[PDB]
């Protein structure tokens, strides 16, 4: 199976420089060339370089000057490294495979490395139960992950055994500049007494990891 | 560099419909696009190469046309699943360059918001802050609102709304409203009402709390 | 339109 898996999100300051790691499996970096593609919400996608099987590299005609992309074959690690960061750079960065050697139809994508860029610190979030009250049955309960930054958060509930009835809402940023996020889920009401459930959160810039137990109040 | 223009913005049609994606480029191109989908918290995905060649492990019901400077991507019958975002791609000149994408969204019978309320914490309580949060569960369509009042006062301007994006599998919405007060303000207040107005409702729907039960 | 991180969708 192809897969590319990047390294974690990141803060990174202004005029300070911005590295991603990119991890294959499945392939050969000496068969194929590793493409960089971001994506922001002013620009929407943007391709940015590539460096080929034979270790040569494109960079898209306006990164040419802070861009270099460099590669570790037989580690299966490709290094992306761009200079002198300034905010409209903040953007979701992918790593991509295409389908033949020379061509550019991206089939396979990394994951996404989100990297924010700003002058503030890191800061890890506080996890609050949402507590289901005494709905024909069904019971809503959740956790709100609160004052973080910067994004993302991760939230699953029980350790990914539970998923049918989450739903996890995007995040949105206080006046404080932290995010807050929610995370709920319905449940059958007589399922309270029985089962445990926790949300598990993670705020990878922070190495903040918690996992909360949510259970009806007292 | 090539301009790719990608019509309309926003799609909204039924399950089982046909649907088609735009894609116009600033100068002739050949047949040298491809079309991506992005779902919600995903990377793109590889739909057709070249105009109107398949990929494997993608769907019969995704396919495209048009050769020089108008392309079109078809959904034959639409799924919910559908729900996403399409992007087109140009590679007939450096440097590759991507269309703005579509918004697709479906259309679903009318249905109410099953809405829960939740105090804050004790936990919270301790930071001096207080979160009050109303929980507005699989609705549709989209629009709602959300009125807060602490013993009769209509609240302003101290709460916060989040929606999620449809439901890949039942088509419909979740909202959450948080109300954020000083824990101090919170003290001095007893009832906590939560105010649900929506298209499936014929009346508002309240939930409340009275601080301590 | 614009990309939004949040949900990794386009907001209109």
């Amino acid at each position: 199976q192809v897969q590319l898996k990047q390294s974690g999100p990141g803060l990174v300051q202004p005029s300070q420089s911005l590295s991603i790691t990119c991890t294959v499996s499945g392939f050969s970096l000496t068969n194929y060339g590793v493409h960089w593609v971001r994506q922001s919400p002013g620009k929407g996608l943007e391709w940015l370089g590539v460096i080929w099987s034979g270790g040569n590299t494109d960079y898209n005609t306006p990164f040419t000057s802070r861009l270099s992309i460099n590669k570790d074959n037989s580690k299966s690690q490709v290094f992306f490294k761009m200079n002198s960061l300034q905010s409209n750079d903040t953007a979701i960065y992918y790593c991509a495979r295409a389908l033949t050697y020379y061509d550019y139809e991206f089939a396979y994508w990394g994951q996404g490395t989100l990297v924010t860029v700003s002058a503030a610190s890191t800061k890890g979030p506080s996890v609050f139960p949402l507590a289901p009250s005494s709905s024909g049955g069904t019971a809503a309960l959740g956790c709100l992950v609160k004052d973080y930054f910067p994004e993302p958060v991760t939230v699953s509930w029980n350790s990914g055994a539970l998923t049918s009835g989450v739903h996890t809402f995007p995040a949105v940023l206080q006046s404080s500049g932290l995010y807050s996020l929610s995370s709920v889920v319905t449940v059958p009401s007589s399922s309270l007494g029985t089962q445990t459930y926790i949300c598990n959160v993670n705020h990878k810039p922070s190495n903040t990891k918690v996992d909360k137990r949510v259970e009806p109040k007292s | 560099d090539i301009l790719l223009t990608q019509s309309p913005v926003i799609l909204s049609v039924s399950p089982g419909e046909r649907v088609s994606f735009s894609c116009r480029a600033s100068q002739s191109i050949g047949t040298n696009i491809h079309w991506y989908q992005q779902r919600t918290n995903g990377s793109p995905r590889l739909l057709i190469k070249y105009a109107s060649e398949s990929i494997s492990g993608i769907p019969s019901r995704f396919s495209g046309s048009g050769s020089g400077t108008d392309f079109t991507l078809s959904i034959n019958s639409v799924e919910s699943e559908d729900i996403a975002d399409y992007y087109c791609q140009q590679n007939n000149n450096w440097p590759t360059t991507f269309g703005a994408g579509t918004k697709l969204e479906l259309k679903r019978t009318v249905a109410a918001p099953s809405v829960f309320i939740f105090p804050p914490s004790d936990e919270q309580l301790k930071s001096g802050t207080a979160s009050v949060v109303c929980l507005l569960n699989n609705f549709y369509p989209r629009e709602a609102k959300v009125q807060w009042k602490v013993d009769n006062a209509l609240q302003s301007g101290n709460s916060q709304e989040s929606v999620t994006e449809q439901d890949s599998k039942d088509s419909t919405y979740s909202l959450s409203s948080t109300l954020t007060l000083s824990k101090a303000d919170y003290e001095k207040h007893k009832v906590y009402a939560c105010e649900v107005t929506h298209q499936g409702l014929s009346s508002p729907v309240t939930k409340s709390f009275n601080r301590g039960a | 339109c614009q990309f939004d991180f949040s949900t990794r969708r386009l907001k209109c």
